[PDB]
RNA sequence: CUAAGAAAUUCACGGCGGGCUUGAUGUCCGCGUCUACCUG
């Protein structure tokens, strides 16, 4: 339920509370009580899909509460 | 739009179910064409009775709860809907909508009367809040009171009573029961002062109410739109030619509304108790009817 | 009848909040805790009709992999208190026959004699008799009267801050489709009858204790409102308290007609033009029948033809309802 | 229909009839739907955030409504739009303290242990908000300094409500724990039930005043249109309790 | 001659919410103050170990996949650490009057059905209804996952009339089965006291209590609510709880008339026979044995099914529910 | 056909309470039910930077400028009390039983099949190869994670409480069982018999475990942490039930169930913790891996489908990887 | 004389099974609180 980055990678997950790790330093940034999510390497960033919201660019626009996630986080694949 | 004599205050107006859209355009607090309107009812009720003369009225606004929620999606709100009786088949109704409100205020009138002298200060003020207690004053009903302390107990100023520092320390002694709400107010000053330095892009007028309340820029006080009368576009009618009209004694003119914009003070910081009495200024020479607060600075 | 004519309302009543207490305690009602809303989430199966085009036993299994996931509201009395006190202001205004719309004058006097001429043979002693027994049984505890093991309600008239006269029924041996007499029921009618004639409201105030039990379900109304967290069923509160609407109190003292066409049998009917209930759907007094309200205005007022002395009752009742009619 | 009557200068009634206005609905439906998304909305999203196109601006849309015309019937009225059914906007009006939060008044350590603490919502936005007229306002001695002294007389103003409201909020702030730090203030701030027992302690304000306007809050303005505004706060406190 | 375009029943066997406690055992007659079980929070990290879809498939990214953690904060209620007693105190009320509905639209409809209904019930009474509706109290299966694996079981029933107590009944939820509906000499009385209540004859309403002897610091379960934490639990006033109709969900288990098999003891009684745990459908549409059309197959054609089918086509009546689209 | 089953998930056996941590010292054990608890409490440290810089900034000025400021956490630890030295750790243990009948399945067919498999297993060999090795876990403290390393004497403790009473004790020293070897012994075979008799489900099984180990005059033990989920600094909270440090209820348990000798490349390693594909995060990488056919899901895929039934050093793995639960469908 | 007058939304529900959050750390150093006083 947001508007990521560019990446394209897979069905992404997703979640907002975050803690930092510290132990393991090539990861940063380890995400907590996370939620699923299918984009299903679409072709732009608005594409989240958790349960109800897939087409409506204009109302994805709308639905700029909890968005413009970063995404450069502990994988590629996994946003913030 | 001459001078009051006695602020005449009801205490605690409990309104319960009252309307809350009041316009095509507001969705807040009722339109306080409705407070102009309450208290001529109040003297057409009354006030030939006692011989008196009521022309304004002030708002406090002690409290205010709509009736709104979100249906987990939006930031706006939809409103409160109301079940309707079934039609002569049986099946559904073409139900239309309206907002509602539970607010509460406790307005202050203003007398002319020479009635003061042959009746007593208390019995004027004993009546009229009594008669008040069985009429509408917004489209929700008047609630009675409960069995608790009781701030039920009206009272009566004389603001021609006493020097200056007698006005302003009875006008103290009176404003410190009136505290806790939020006095409403006229601004029709600054708007025609913020056209021409907004008229460069554009001079439309709702455009320049739209953008007074839409780094961040900054807002001196607590501005707001409300509705300021109505303007006429059609002619006056005969009294006795139009169909489909309340009565037929009176002509008849189409109106559309007039947008102004008002302030939300504190009681505090007014000057006085005769800055807020909202009259009516109403010329009809081809013209349009308005109801503001003059001396509003 | 000339364009438009409106009556505003009479018998006017409040919202009714709600309080939870214990029982032998229900006189200090006046210090007792709210009974406020708060939420649950359920999961619901499916147990609707299907299609013929559905019902295959493949699309149903498959249905109930995934059921219905939806957060209603609830409210609980506290799990130590068994009794609800709900508490309602009703007010009367008087001046009944007397409307506010009129484009004729020759039509409001004549309704003005109408009215006057029904007024003084025989007075508001009749409609007051069942307007004082939808407040004896608790007709306005909709869902929260059945099964509670004794309703007590208690009626305060009040004029000034002092009390005037206070009542104490017992809605449980008060029948709840009979109107019978009573030695204070008519009392409390001529002091609402008394309302209703002269001018200037006398005011009611109206709690009512019901022993359900504890920590049970109460129900106060609710109200009307992306198939993802669908919310539905929300409560209605005021001030944070679960508040029963002031027109399901007015669905409630209103239920005074017994002279039906149809069905006398049954028991009695909220008053309607075109006079119809939401729940049994059918609309008695059809425009087609005769015993219409709208008929019966301009056949007593216009034509000038007196129907029965029932017809009478439910005319002027449906008058203190108020409405609008063109 | 639904129409009214306002009252002459002196005479009669004249009816009035207000009907739905439709061009003048539909230009605020267009100049409102554009800045919640369009070419201003999701361009220069960022306008003042992270460097932006900066000829544009931000454009909030607070607390407004929406208002349906019976849903899947659009046949009836006229000026149809496939969007619209029922889908005109409704602009907020509100009255404020439209919330009433001030209920409690616990014994705490900010609002509870020191008087001038005021942890609210629209103080501490008119506390946060005054940073930008108390810089160096030496060519803005009215922006600087009038809207800055009408701020500060409004933060001042705003006590009085934030201490009434609970004026009726309970039979008394009795003897309690916590509540000793508003207990050095307890009788401005505090509940009704001769300058102890009999009256009420009109200086604590004085002592708030240095927490909340000096600790919180060019050099003429900061201490003397703050000092005259404050001064006639503790008159406006005086006169009232006693 | 139809069925109605509205129906709708109210339900019958109102249960409480059920509310949680603990203490020790071998305290009888003094239990009135044990304090609440409370939630709280508690961190939980565990690896991915669900099922993978041939894709991922490769060395190359489970490891990879292995050392992305999955930090979460679920909830959880234990016991105090000194107490092995678990008490659930809940509230059940008897309406009674159970066919007349709330709402319909034909009444020709109606009185049909409320003629069918009493000829059920002047037939034989609500006793067989009665006899497996204590049985979902004798043994305490609102207990739901907190009774599998306990030392001993025992609910306690207050027969409330005024603020006293008018009977008093001490079981032993073990010896009374999960799976057999036995005859007692003393559930009987609770048998037709509830079919007393049941039949309009009265109103009953019960105080019923559970003590489950779990473990001193173990593990006990309320209901568990929606998301919008990863696992959040149902408080009242911060103590943990069942909810209302989970209580009524395990209290309406008396079906054991499926089409399907008698051998795997009895379900919840739905239209469409629906364990969702098992996720599969008993009482079929596609077979006469479901309860849609068992009703318009009684009341529109007057055909009588079974005896057995009458006690669920009335069973089903008492959960209430809304009918005919 | 049977297909595999869409949605399939198990009701676990074995639950631990939660740890708590007590102190005391070492002479009064055998009276130790008031002993105070491990309290939590706050205490303040200074870190410096001890991290691998990057190449490109390692500049010389500003490493010594990063230093100068430092960061400053605000710690949370646990101490023994300095009068004290012997770490008492107690727990107890619930034994369910019925380790086939799953939660919710899909497939009658298939929870029918998956049940006669159990059975079978049940019926050729008993529990007693999966109990011999939970006794094992009981036994040789690992449940004290890192309580146990540097320890002087490791006594452990289990009661049997069938009713208020215990039935029949047992003591035990933590040290001579290794954390390797699974031995035989005389008194890790009457407790391997009652959790094997709990787990096939012939009666009730409640275990109270007690567990000192001798740490030291004011030592720091370990309870485990918690998240810091969102300035007013912290960093490291530990967990506590009622102001009692505490082991989570599922860091002791993990210790219960690291039985899994059965894997590849098993040079001697020890045993890891039971999973499906079978891993530990502390190696780094995931034993078990499913390109070979030593997996769980193709080992149940194989047994309950095409009746390929593994060796029975796989089958004590399959039926041990169901008795700690889990979700195993296609979600 | 009030965008005044008018209005019952209701019935029923199983959220549920599983888990390792680890490792380490220097908070340093300096300081004037004074002057008075009738409780009957």
């Amino acid at each position: 339920t947001m508007s990521t980055a560019y990446i394209i990678f897979n069905s992404s997950v997703a979640a907002v509370v975050d803690t930092e790790i510290a132990n393991g330093a090539n990861v940063t940034f380890s995400t907590v009580t996370v939620k699923e999510e299918i984009n299903a390497n679409r072709d732009f960033n608005l594409v989240n899909a958790q349960n109800g919201k897939i087409s409506r660019a204009k109302r994805w626009g709308n639905e700029a509460s909890k968005c413009e996630y970063f995404g450069r986080e502990i994988n590629p694949t996994e946003f913030f | 739009v001459t001078d009051p004599e006695a602020l005449l205050l009801l205490p605690r107006l409990s309104i319960q179910n009252a309307n809350a859209i009041s316009s095509p355009l507001t969705w807040g607090f009722p339109s306080p064409g409705a407070f102009t309107g309450f208290v001529h009812a109040l003297q057409r009720r009354v006030g030939i009775s006692l011989d008196i003369e009521l022309d304004g009225v002030g708002i406090v606004c002690h409290r205010f709860e709509a009736q709104i929620s979100q249906p987990a999606g939006k930031r706006t709100k939809v409103f409160n809907l109301t079940r309707n009786p079934l039609n002569r088949d049986g099946s559904t109704a073409a139900i239309v909508e309206e907002g509602r409100a539970h607010l509460e205020v406790s307005l202050l009138l203003g007398v002319h009367g020479d009635g003061l002298d042959d009746h007593p200060a208390q019995e004027i003020a004993r009546q009229v809040q009594e008669q008040a207690g069985a009429m509408r004053l917004a489209g929700g009903s008047i609630l009675p009171w409960c069995n608790e302390r009781f701030p039920a107990p009206n009272a009566e100023l004389l603001m021609l009573g006493g020097s200056d520092e007698q006005r302003r320390k009875n006008q103290r002694r009176l404003t410190r029961r009136l505290l806790p709400g939020f006095a409403l107010v006229s601004r029709e000053a600054l708007l025609q002062q913020h056209l021409e330095t907004l008229r460069t892009t554009l001079p439309e007028a709702t455009t320049l109410d739209a953008l007074l309340d839409l780094q961040v820029r900054d807002k001196p006080g607590w501005l707001v739109p409300i509705p300021a009368g109505y303007n006429a576009l059609s002619p006056l009618y005969l009294p006795g030619e139009v169909r489909n009209a309340r009565d037929r004694e009176t002509p008849l003119r189409f109106v559309e509304n007039l947008f102004g914009l008002g302030e939300w003070l504190s009681p505090h910081r007014v000057a006085a108790l005769s800055d807020l009495l909202w009259y009516h200024h109403a010329e009809p020479d081809k013209g349009l009817y308005r109801w503001s607060t003059p001396r509003f600075v | 009848t000339a364009s438009v004519l409106a009556f505003e309302r009479k018998l006017d009543p409040s919202d009714a909040l709600m309080s939870a207490g214990a029982w032998a305690q229900r006189d200090a009602s006046q210090e007792w805790p709210a009974v406020t809303v708060r939420e649950k989430s359920v999961r619901g199966t499916i147990s609707n009709r299907l299609k013929t085009k559905d019902r295959d036993p493949a699309k149903l299994d498959a249905s109930i992999q995934s059921p219905n996931l939806q957060t209603v509201d609830v409210a609980n009395l506290p799990s130590d208190a068994d009794t609800l006190k709900v508490r309602f202001t009703l007010r009367v205004l008087g001046g009944a026959g007397t409307p506010s719309a009129c484009n004729d004058a020759a039509y409001r006097d004549k309704l003005l004699q109408t009215v006057a001429t029904y007024v003084n043979d025989q007075g508001f002693a009749e409609l007051a008799r069942r307007y004082a027994h939808n407040l004896a049984n608790a007709r306005f505890l909709w869902r929260n009267r059945v099964g509670a093991e004794a309703v007590e309600v208690r009626i305060n008239h009040i004029r000034q801050g002092e009390v005037a006269r206070a009542w104490r029924f017992d809605a449980l041996a008060i029948g709840l489709r009979d109107f019978k007499a009573d030695a204070e029921l008519d009392a409390l009618a001529e002091l609402i009858a008394s309302g209703l004639s002269g001018s200037g409201h006398v005011l009611l105030e109206v709690v009512a204790f019901a022993r359900i039990g504890d920590g049970q379900e109460v129900f106060p109304s609710q109200e009307l409102i992306d198939k993802k967290g669908q919310k539905s069923k929300t409560l209605y509160s005021v001030r944070d308290a679960a508040a029963i609407h002031s027109q399901k109190i007015g669905n409630a003292l209103r239920t005074i007609d017994t002279w039906y066409p149809d069905e006398d049998g049954l028991g009695p009917i909220a008053v309607e033009p075109y006079g119809s209930v939401t729940s049994q759907g059918k609309a008695y007094r059809q425009p087609k029948q005769k015993l219409d309200f709208y008929t019966l205005l301009d056949n007593w007022v216009l034509r000038d033809e007196a129907p029965a002395v029932e017809q009478q009752h439910y005319v002027i009742a449906n008058l203190i309802r108020g409405g609008v009619f063109g | 229909a639904k129409q009214l009557y306002f009252p002459l200068p002196g005479s009669g009634y004249h009816l009035l009839a207000p009907l739905f206005p439709t061009s003048l609905v539909h230009h605020v439906h267009a100049l409102l739907r554009e800045a919640r998304f369009g070419d201003a909305a999701k361009a220069a999203r960022e306008a003042r955030s992270r460097q932006e196109s900066w000829p544009h601006g931000f454009s909030e849309y607070p607390n407004l409504a929406i208002q349906k015309f019976g849903g899947t019937k659009p046949q009836n009225i006229s000026q149809l739009n496939n969007e619209r059914r029922g889908e005109n906007w409704l602009l907020p009006s509100l009255p404020p303290n439209w919330q009433r939060q001030n209920v409690n008044a616990p014994m705490r350590h900010s609002s509870v242990f020191e008087h001038d603490f005021g942890r609210t919502p629209e103080v501490s936005r008119l506390t946060r908000t005054l940073q930008r007229f108390l810089a160096k306002t030496v060519h803005n001695n009215l922006a600087i300094r009038q809207r800055r002294a009408q701020l500060v007389a409004q933060i001042c103003d705003e006590a009085l409500q934030y201490a009434a409201r609970l004026r009726e909020l309970e039979p008394g702030w009795s003897a309690t724990p916590g509540c000793q730090l508003h207990d050095a203030e307890q009788l401005w701030l505090d509940p009704l039930r001769q300058r102890r027992l009999r009256g009420d302690w009109p200086a604590e304000v004085g002592n708030r005043f240095a927490n909340w306007l000096n600790r919180a809050v060019e050099a003429a303005q900061w201490s003397q249109e703050l000092s005259k505004e404050l001064t006639m706060f503790k008159e406006i406190l005086e006169d009232e309790r006693d």
